[PDB]
């Protein structure tokens, strides 16, 4: 199996949840912190 | 939306049909769409 | 523009006009949400660097309520998101290395 073509409809992933909840700002900040720090780079190198 | 759960931590895409009801966090992985097709088998040296 | 610090005058502006990538997105959004706008470039700073708890650049203009919607090449991270509220990203960037092929 091989992969061809070029990417279209480039929309990322996300963590869904209900409209009214108190976790939104903290969850977004934690995800951004994990991106900036370098944790996701370590995670990708092991599982994907 | 039925109050059964509170988070959808999973591979959930982001578009406009969903974002009117639930609130998505910042993406933790970018991607797109891509075709996948089977590949053939190469040749050989035949009779030397 | 700002004249010499020795002697200043009334604030004057030379009306240029900006075109590019984000400007067309602004035009489309304005055509959809039917709201007006008027751009104006910034002078002090380029993108915003915190000094002594203050700010400068586009972010500095946003925080002082002088402007209302920064646009251009503002990338999102932890520190900036605590002051302003960014929107959904429309492009993917990061950090990369540029070298010449030997």
């Amino acid at each position: 199996l091989v992969t061809t073509g070029e990417l279209f409809f480039r929309s990322g992933f996300g963590i869904g949840m209900r409209k009214d909840s108190p976790w939104k700002q903290q969850v977004s900040l934690s995800i951004l912190k994990s991106h900036e720090n370098g944790f996701m780079e370590d995670l990708d190198k092991t599982w994907v | 939306l039925s109050g059964q759960a509170d988070m959808i931590v999973a591979p959930l895409t982001i578009n406009n049909e969903r974002a009117q009801y639930i609130e998505f966090s910042k993406p933790f992985k970018y991607q797109g769409l891509t075709i996948l097709v089977k590949k053939e088998i190469p040749r050989s040296t035949l009779d030397s | 523009i700002i004249s010499e610090n020795k002697t200043d005058e009334e604030p004057g502006y030379i009306k240029k006009c900006c075109k590019g990538f984000c400007i067309d997105i602004l035009k489309k959004i304005s055509k959809s949400v039917k709201f007006t706008y008027d751009l104006y470039l910034v002078t002090n700073g380029k993108h915003g660097k915190k000094i002594n708890g203050t700010w400068n650049g586009m972010i500095g203009e946003v925080v002082m309520k002088r402007a209302y919607m920064a646009v251009g090449s503002l990338t999102i991270n932890e520190e900036r998101s605590e002051v302003v509220d960014f929107s959904v990203p429309f492009i993917e960037t990061g950090i990369s290395v540029m070298v010449s092929r030997s």
